[PDB]
């Protein structure tokens, strides 16, 4: 119907208050700073127990403890510090693709080519974990989950939308709805108000928590985001996508202030993550490799070469100490 | 596909009716940001050895 | 005249020793190469790697000078620790060859019941044949004759023990790789056997080309193992029981013992730096 | 070091490597396919054919994957059903790297056919692109395909009333089953750029209780021997 035409003018409209908003890039605001330089990081530990492809990871709030989800049907839970696997549960489907561990550490997160999020209760009455919860409703392949808090989580999947689940009830709370591709990010922010996804059709949504709708759309990217990130302050993110570049929108001027891209790289990016400062922007690509890269500079501040097949997952410590990256190659690394 | 018009329609007014700030003062949040927590941030400045939990206890 | 001979001889223990530990520690430290086969390819160039830096010195020295001047019992235990180490090499050939045939033609037990344990046991096998045929000049099988020259390190010429050695050692695994890898071939071009004009010239190409690929393998894998072990177990077999009128050639006996020794260096370029993984692995190390 | 607690951690971490490991150990040895098609392609004959007399060697429906558990001949197969995953095939399709053959049904009887999705698309045409795609993944350069032609019979019969060439213009020949079965069965193994290094294992699907099994079964055996071949250097 006619709709579609003053629906563009509003696009434009949008565009143009962004473009009202540009003055100045935020690489002249950031040109006096002095460089990062160059970021020497070593693996530390080695963490090896995975029998396939491993797909996610996610540290703890202690810091210490994180989880892996890999396709040998495994969410092992690693003790960093001691490579200790302090846990090792057997998932019903063997096809995972996300792994959230709970701010609590009570709780751990699953969920994969199965439309299912498999809360798992670690810490219980004997010691054994089970399988808490099944959350059912997704029917599309479960991208990402974030555990929102203790009872409440946060997942998208590949039909297309986001979902707020009430872990004790089991159902969603609420559905966000408006993305055209398969979800394939999620971040939370530190707030744990808003929450940014990223998905199939170059666009990252941020969507209100409690209101279930959408805040805010930034189409920068060229190709499906994979990896999606808040700032440490929580007014801005990253996005990394198949279009071989990361990019950081702010949420309150509601555009993309910078890109990071190199000619050396062409492949995707499959993860992303800030260091605690914000200044560090890691970046786990398919080359095999991790880039660390100034997040005000937009440029390499490093490499994280290490891991035999495609670096799948990524994480930095709340306390920024290390920073873990999962691989194809069946191993996690702690960097620090 | 007339009724998800609407809601596109409403979405995009919704979206276009937000307070947004200059580029420069999100640029110099960020950067002030990024510089306030450099000091507490161990993969931006190498923490000694001392201190590290992966490498000495 | 020696110093010719001293850094030739230097060279191809060096050649031997730098290839097998080069593909003993490209197993060891890549997960890529840490299946059955490559246990067993490694295993074989550990047995090659104690045969270049146990035997082909002690070897080398002996050629040189002409005369082993380490005594009687270090030319004993030299004799039984070449022995183990030559027939350990040969019956890795075997158990590789015999994975690979149990590996072809039986698919069920490659899923199911093929395991490391199976690596360890071949190997077992391999090295409890080794001494089997290696301690036995330790504890008898012995003549004086052997002791009757101080200024030589020649192994025991008993006749029984020439037809243990010589049989249990290579003949009987040369048949035994022979039986293997004819069975091998016969598996292979069966599987090979089993516009539209042409799709079917193509599959004709890819079916001669894969003809071509199995019988050029099959020929680099027995024509080293013969052309290295053969004339050295042919001259062992008939010489002891050759007394008289069959003077042979120093020259050429030494030429037949390198030759058998170059098994060694040879069996890491056959079994690891021709298949692609090692070359991926070496590469990515590199 | 000596602390107890370090080494109660320690005792757990082993013992739980050892399960890692006896669990990967048992999951080496079961054959992992997965299985292809459109959504009334015969999918669900072949899975039903499978599981008759041999299956799996409050939970909620996960709708998302099906495993299919079967043993054939002391060979352990599990068969991963992924048509009712609604969504972009290249973000999951990675995930199936490594399975040891791709079980592509398409329905013979579907040439005539077309989707609900628009007219002018033939079923058939469809179920060939989803196949060329499969076939010429970079995730699948190795794999080999296993490709059922289901619906036979159907097939016949609609080829006794309507002709082929509405879903090949280019077709011209007698119209009965074996012609029109064989160039169909062509015309999906010219798809396969990669020739050298994958092979197409085409079959009719027939009601016999224990052929389409032991078609599988003897593909996969094939696919493995063949594996070997090159891992020895004589393929
Ligand atoms: C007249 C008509 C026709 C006949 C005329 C001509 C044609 C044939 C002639 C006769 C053949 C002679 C030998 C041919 C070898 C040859 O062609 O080798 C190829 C080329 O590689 C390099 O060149 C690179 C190899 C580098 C090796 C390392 C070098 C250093 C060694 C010393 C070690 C210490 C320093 C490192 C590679 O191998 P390939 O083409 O021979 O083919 C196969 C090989 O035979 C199988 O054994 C192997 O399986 P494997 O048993 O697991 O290893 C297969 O994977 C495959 O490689
Ligand atoms: C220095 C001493 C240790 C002697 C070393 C001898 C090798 C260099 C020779 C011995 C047997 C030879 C092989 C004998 C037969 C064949 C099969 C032949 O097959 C073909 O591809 C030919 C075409 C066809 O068979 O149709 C290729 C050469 C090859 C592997 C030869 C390669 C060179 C070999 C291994
Ligand atoms: C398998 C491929 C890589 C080729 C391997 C070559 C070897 C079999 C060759 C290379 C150098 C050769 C050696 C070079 C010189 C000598 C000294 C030569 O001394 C004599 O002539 C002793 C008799 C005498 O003169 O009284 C005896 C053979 C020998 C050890 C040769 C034995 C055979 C060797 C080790
Ligand atoms: O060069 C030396 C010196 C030693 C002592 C130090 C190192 C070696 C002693 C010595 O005799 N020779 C000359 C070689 C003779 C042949 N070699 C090869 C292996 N042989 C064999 N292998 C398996 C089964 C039966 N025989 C017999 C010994």
């Amino acid at each position: 119907d006619q709709l579609r035409q003053e629906a563009e003018q509003l696009k434009n409209q949008i565009r143009d208050a962004r473009k009202a908003c540009a003055d100045a890039t935020l690489s002249q605001i950031t040109n006096n700073i002095d460089p990062v330089g160059r970021i020497q990081m070593r693996t530390r530990r080695t963490l090896r127990g995975h029998l396939a492809k491993i797909y996610a990871m996610h540290w703890g709030t202690d810091s210490r403890l994180l989880v892996s989800a890999s396709q040998d049907g495994k969410l092992i839970i690693w003790d960093s510090y001691t490579t200790n696997k302090v846990h090792a549960i057997p998932l019903r489907s063997s096809w995972v693709m996300t792994c959230a561990y709970a701010p609590s550490g009570n709780y751990v997160a699953c969920g994969g080519l199965d439309n299912i999020c498999s809360i798992y209760n670690l810490k219980t009455r004997e010691g054994n974990v089970r399988v808490s919860r099944e959350l059912a409703g997704h029917t599309g392949y479960l991208s990402c989950c974030r555990f929102l808090d203790d009872n409440q989580i946060v997942t998208s999947s590949g039909d297309t939308t986001c979902a707020l689940w009430d872990i004790e009830t089991g159902q969603q709370t609420t559905t966000f709805t408006g993305h055209t591709g398969d979800v394939m990010s999620l971040s939370l922010a530190p707030d744990t108000r808003l929450f940014v996804s990223g998905a199939c059709d170059a666009s990252a949504k941020l969507w209100d928590v409690r209101e279930g709708m959408c805040r805010q759309t930034f189409t920068g990217h060229e190709s499906d985001i994979n990896a999606i990130c808040f700032f440490p302050n929580g007014n801005a993110f990253a996005t990394g996508s198949d279009d071989a570049t990361c990019r950081l929108f702010d949420l309150r001027a509601d555009q993309e202030l910078m890109t990071y891209s190199h000619d050396n790289i062409i492949c995707g990016i499959t993860s992303v993550s800030f260091s605690k400062s914000g200044r560090l922007l890691l970046a786990g690509y398919d080359d095999f490799n991790c880039n660390v890269w100034d997040a005000l500079k937009a440029d390499r501040a490093g490499v994280l070469a290490g891991h035999d097949n495609r670096v799948s997952c990524l994480g930095v410590t709340d306390d920024g100490m290390a920073v873990a990256t999962g691989s194809w190659d069946s191993f996690l690394k702690i960097w620090n | 596909s007339i009724a998800q018009a609407r809601k596109l329609v409403e979405q995009l007014k919704m979206e276009a009716n937000i307070d947004r700030i200059k580029v420069s003062k999100a640029a110099a949040d960020l950067m002030a940001y990024c510089e306030a927590h450099a000091k507490e941030d161990p993969l931006l400045t190498p923490v000694p050895a001392s201190e590290n939990p992966f490498r000495e206890k | 005249y020696q110093v010719i001979t001293s850094l030739l001889l230097g060279t191809l223990i060096f050649c031997a020793v730098l290839g097998n530990a080069c593909v003993v520690a490209a197993i060891a430290l890549e997960r890529s190469l840490q299946n059955v086969a490559n246990y067993l390819i490694g295993s074989l160039a550990v047995t090659d790697l104690m045969v270049s830096v146990l035997v082909l010195p002690m070897a080398a020295l002996y050629q040189v000078l002409n005369k082993w001047t380490l005594g009687q019992v270090t030319c004993d235990l030299f004799i039984a620790l070449d022995v183990l180490c030559c027939t350990s090499s040969i019956w890795h050939l075997c158990a590789i060859a015999l994975d690979r045939y149990w590996a072809i033609t039986d698919p069920i037990d490659y899923v199911n019941k093929r395991t490391p344990r199976r690596a360890a046991a071949l190997i077992s096998l391999t090295w409890l044949i080794g001494f089997l045929i290696s301690i036995p000049p330790m504890l008898g099988w012995r003549t004086p004759e052997d002791r009757s020259d101080p200024d030589a390190c020649t192994i025991s010429k008993d006749h029984g023990y020439t037809i243990y050695s010589t049989f249990g050692a290579f003949y009987i695994p040369l048949l035994l790789m022979l039986v293997l890898y004819g069975r091998i071939f016969r598996a292979a071009r069966f599987r090979i056997r089993k516009k539209n004009e042409r799709n079917a010239e193509a599959k004709r190409k890819m079916a001669l080309a894969r003809e071509r690929k199995t019988v050029k393998t099959l020929g680099i894998i027995m024509g080293t193992f013969i052309l290295c072990w053969l004339p050295f177990f042919i001259v062992a077999l008939v010489l002891p029981f050759c007394e008289s009128s069959c003077h042979m050639p120093t020259l050429l006996g030494a030429i037949i013992n390198w030759l058998g020794y170059s098994n060694s260096l040879l069996n890491p370029v056959i079994y690891a730096y021709f298949n692609k993984d090692f070359q991926n692995a070496f590469k990515k190390i590199i | 070091t000596l602390s107890a607690e370090d080494k109660a951690a320690v005792e757990r971490s082993k013992m739980i490597d050892r399960n890692l490991r006896e669990d990967g150990e048992k999951a080496a040895r079961e054959v992992k396919l997965l299985l292809l098609g459109a959504g009334e392609s015969g999918k669900n004959t072949i899975v039903k054919q499978m599981k008759i007399i041999h299956e799996a060697g409050t939970r909620v429906k996960t709708t998302g994957i099906v495993e299919t558990h079967f043993t054939f001949k002391d060979l352990h197969f599990k068969m991963f059903d992924v048509g009712a995953q609604r969504s972009e095939r290249k973000k999951w399709i990675h995930c199936f790297e490594g399975v040891t053959a791709i079980i592509f049904c398409v329905a013979l009887s579907d040439y005539d056919l077309v989707l609900a999705e628009d007219e002018e698309m033939n079923r058939m045409h469809a179920s060939m692109k989803l196949f060329d795609s499969i076939c010429n993944n970079k995730w699948f350069t190795d794999t080999s395909i296993i490709l059922f032609l289901n619906k036979k019979d159907l097939f016949e019969e609609k080829i006794k009333k309507s002709p082929l060439t509405i879903c090949y213009p280019e077709y011209a020949g007698s119209n009965t089953y074996e012609e029109a079965a064989a160039y169909i069965q062509c015309q999906f193994e010219d798809l396969n750029k990669r020739k050298d290094t994958k092979e197409i294992y085409t079959h009719f699907t027939c009601s016999t209780d224990t052929k389409n099994v032991q078609f599988v079964f003897d593909a996969v055996t094939d696919v493995i021997i063949k594996n070997n071949l090159k891992d020895c250097g004589l393929f």
